[PDB]
């Protein structure tokens, strides 16, 4: 064996970020329940479309959308 | 006494952990009830904000109500299972259950279903 070379750049993972959750729901004044943006045709309600730029994807799915809404 | 204290849900909520059939937390619970997975619902009374259980009360209300309060989240994790088992009683780390969804069901009828059934038909 020899000395290990090392030329640095040191990269980690993803550490997920805990985040505020929930905000993408709402009830208006109580009977009123209300929904924030729109969910998935291909797999049933309880995902919600991620909003972008004439960009749009779901989790479920992992990736797989693209038509704008 | 020999009647139920409001443990026709309890053991509901066992027999759902036993066969992995629980919406646990908040996020779980309105995915349950978005579709046909969710079919019975418990909330906490010690919601902290309300928002999260202004939240759950819309789900349940969006068509057919599912939504027992029974008694906060501490209680209801330390009966259906939270903690490495500890010793032959209890003894585990308290911490809360949330608000806690029925899928699959897996037992059938019993008392467990009667307060139910009243609850729903007035
Ligand atoms: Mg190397
Ligand atoms: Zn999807």
């Amino acid at each position: 064996k020899k000395v290990y070379t090392t030329p640095k750049k040191i990269r980690h993972k993803h550490k997920k970020v805990k985040l505020a959750v929930l905000n993408y729901y709402k009830v208006d004044d109580e009977g009123k329940v209300a929904k924030l943006r729109k969910e998935c045709p291909n797999c049933g309600p309880g995902i919600f479309l991620a909003n972008h730029g004439d960009r749009f994807y779901c989790g479920k799915c992992h990736s797989t959308f693209a038509t704008q809404k | 006494a020999e009647l139920t204290i409001e443990d026709a849900l309890k053991v509901v909520l066992r027999t759902s952990l036993v066969h992995d059939g629980l919406a646990r937390g908040l996020r779980e619970s309105a995915k349950a009830l978005t579709r046909g997975e969710g079919q019975l619902a418990v909330l906490v009374e010690s919601v902290t904000e309300e928002a999260i259980s202004k939240l759950v009360q819309g789900l349940a209300t969006e068509n057919n109500v599912p939504l027992i309060k029974v008694a906060d989240a501490k209680q209801l994790g330390e009966w259906a299972g939270l903690g490495k088992i500890d010793r032959d009683g209890n003894a585990r780390k308290v911490v809360g259950a949330s608000v806690v969804v029925v899928k699959n069901w897996g037992a059938d009828t019993q008392e467990r279903e009667i307060l139910l059934e009243h609850f729903s038909q007035q």
